[PDB]
């Protein structure tokens, strides 16, 4: 029957979706980082270098 | 009969044929239980 442990399990079940969301966000951000890294890292254009650096910083902050 | 009663034989037979062969078992708080308010948590 309903008890303290069952309620704990329900609440953890609801809160584990958040962890799944967080890890999915992690892997998406790291896939973007890989797309930036494995792709040529030439920074000849100052604007391109600044944009890439700010993207990296933004993802790290996130 | 009296000797058996003092020796406890009759009580043992009583327990055996009434309880040690019963289909059922052998044998409190007014505080609200979690079953009363389960729907709230659900």
């Amino acid at each position: 029957a309903f008890t303290f442990a069952a309620f704990c399990y329900m609440l953890t079940l609801v809160l584990c979706a958040s962890l799944i969301f967080f890890v999915i966000w992690h892997i998406i951000a790291f896939d973007e980082l890989r797309t930036d890294f494995k792709n040529p890292i030439d920074q000849g254009n100052p604007a391109r270098a600044r944009e890439r650096l700010k993207n990296i910083e933004r993802i790290c902050c996130l | 009969v009296l000797k058996l009663s003092e020796q406890g034989v009759l009580d043992k037979l009583k327990s055996k044929w009434w309880y040690d062969k019963g289909e059922c078992g052998s044998k409190k708080t007014s505080a609200l239980s979690l079953s009363n308010v389960a729907g709230v948590f659900y």
